[PDB]
């Protein structure tokens, strides 16, 4: 597939048509049989993992070749969820960006990677718990807010459980969906679920993002509405010394 | 020959009669500008 | 004919938006006192062409930027508290 | 909370993803300020007139 459909496929972390098999394990390649049935083995010392192909499939490892942890066997597109678990979160990030660009580039478009990066990182915002310290053992949690517990219960109040987690490739939509602040969350496909829930828990916003404050009619937390700049006062020569002569009174 | 300045356009120009139509659209019907006024009693934002 | 002296203006500040905020905050005071507040006065004040002679440009922000551009004003990020800021403000012919 | 933190450890793991589920709502309500039962309204409020003209 090409064009915009690809860019969505990508930005949405979507397990495509012609997943074109990757080897789960390292090892040595062995193509076997033609026309009748086509299968490929990547068997190292110990394990012998077998990858049955369509037969029509245009595989791109010839017999004998040595192979890599998550290396493509077959051609086609690659599942970004299969890549996550086989070969980590960075390798994922690096696939997404470089593939998304593979199209804008291929066409005519020139844009900087950082944009795509900024977005891609958000696809990696959350992680699911395995064996917790405080909360229930299954919940999805923001990568940072788990460090708010991991490197918290292993320093000052050290002990209990560091909270083990798993890397969690969220598609662009899904990730947008699971977004802390209820105000923002409300604007998506089912506003009731949000509010119902957020009402039960004394949930609070804090209104960090923008989608939030525009909803309220508040002054956007960016540009001139950035905490880092909007408090800036300007005092004016004679105003300053005259303001100084009523301070020691 | 340049109207503004009788001096000739340097290098020849294709000139001739071309049938040209006036289309359904016109600036008359478009082009609107408000400062203030009629606020809807329902939605409370300016409309009509 | 881009903003007059803006390259200099962007360099005066850390984050550009700060620039806006100062221009604004100044064009603010510079309005809420009939311009009896200028730092630039003499023959520095910006002006207007007409069916008539040079009149005092009536654009606060335009004045604000000319003003700032002379190092004669200061950006307190937190200098002089907001409670005392509206105090000695309404003094030198405000109403 | 108790009866569930116990139904946390020794289940048949089938309907154990419903035992855990219960607590999210339980503990939510627990450190909230929300007394449940407020989910059932005695008085129904009326939206102010000018917001429904």
């Amino acid at each position: 597939t090409q064009g915009l459909p690809r860019v969505i496929e990508l930005f949405e972390a979507r397990r495509p048509k012609a997943k074109a098999v990757i080897s789960e394990i390292d090892g040595v390649v062995r193509i076997e049989e033609g026309e009748d049935r086509l299968s490929v083995f990547v068997e190292s010392e110990g394990f012998s993992k077998e990858y049955k192909l369509p037969k029509d499939a245009r595989l791109l490892v010839k017999d004998g070749d040595y192979v890599e942890a998550g290396q493509p066997l077959t051609r086609g597109a690659i599942d970004p969820h299969q890549l996550l678990e086989a070969k980590g979160p960075e390798a994922v990030e690096r696939y997404l960006v470089d593939e998304i660009q593979k199209v804008y580039r291929a066409q005519g478009v020139k844009l900087h990677d950082k944009h795509i990066e900024i977005v891609v990182r958000q696809m990696l915002k959350y992680v699911e718990v395995t064996d917790p310290g405080d909360s229930r053992l299954l919940e999805g949690q923001v990568l940072e807010k788990w460090d708010v517990e991991a490197l918290n219960e292993r320093l000052i109040a050290e002990g209990k459980v560091p909270v083990a987690w798993k890397p969690l490739l969220m598609g662009v939509t899904k990730s947008a969906l699971s977004t802390k602040s209820w105000l923002s969350a409300a604007s998506f496909q089912n506003t009731t679920h949000v509010l119902t829930e957020a009402a039960i828990a004394g949930k609070k916003d804090e209104l960090i993002g923008l989608k939030e404050n525009v909803i309220l009619g508040r002054l956007i937390p960016a540009g001139t509405g950035s905490d880092f700049v909007r408090f800036t006062q300007v005092v004016d020569q004679r105003t300053l010394k005259a303001i100084e002569e009523a301070r020691k009174e | 020959y340049d109207g503004r300045t009788g001096e000739p356009f340097e290098g020849p120009i294709v000139v001739g009669q071309m049938f040209i139509m006036k289309l359904y659209h016109m600036v008359e019907d478009k082009m609107h500008a408000r400062s203030t006024g009629p606020y809807s009693l329902i939605t409370q934002q300016p409309l009509g | 004919m881009a903003e007059p002296g803006i390259d200099k203006l962007f360099g005066m500040v850390d984050s550009k938006y700060r620039l806006t905020v100062v221009v604004a905050k100044r064009a603010q005071q510079l309005l809420r006192h009939r311009f009896k507040n200028t730092v630039l006065e003499p023959e520095e004040r910006p002006k207007m062409r007409t069916l008539e002679g040079l009149y005092d440009d009536p654009n606060a922000v335009t004045w604000a930027m000319k003003e700032l551009l002379t190092g004669r004003l200061f950006f307190g990020e937190n200098l002089v508290p907001e409670d005392r800021l509206q105090k000695e403000m309404e003094r030198l012919y405000p109403t | 909370e108790r009866e569930l933190l116990e139904e946390m450890k020794h289940p048949s793991r089938a309907r154990r993803a419903k035992a855990r589920k219960r607590l999210e709502v339980v503990r939510a309500f627990l450190d909230s300020g929300n007394r449940p039962e407020w989910m059932i309204l005695e008085a129904v409020p009326v939206l102010p007139p000018d917001l429904r003209p």
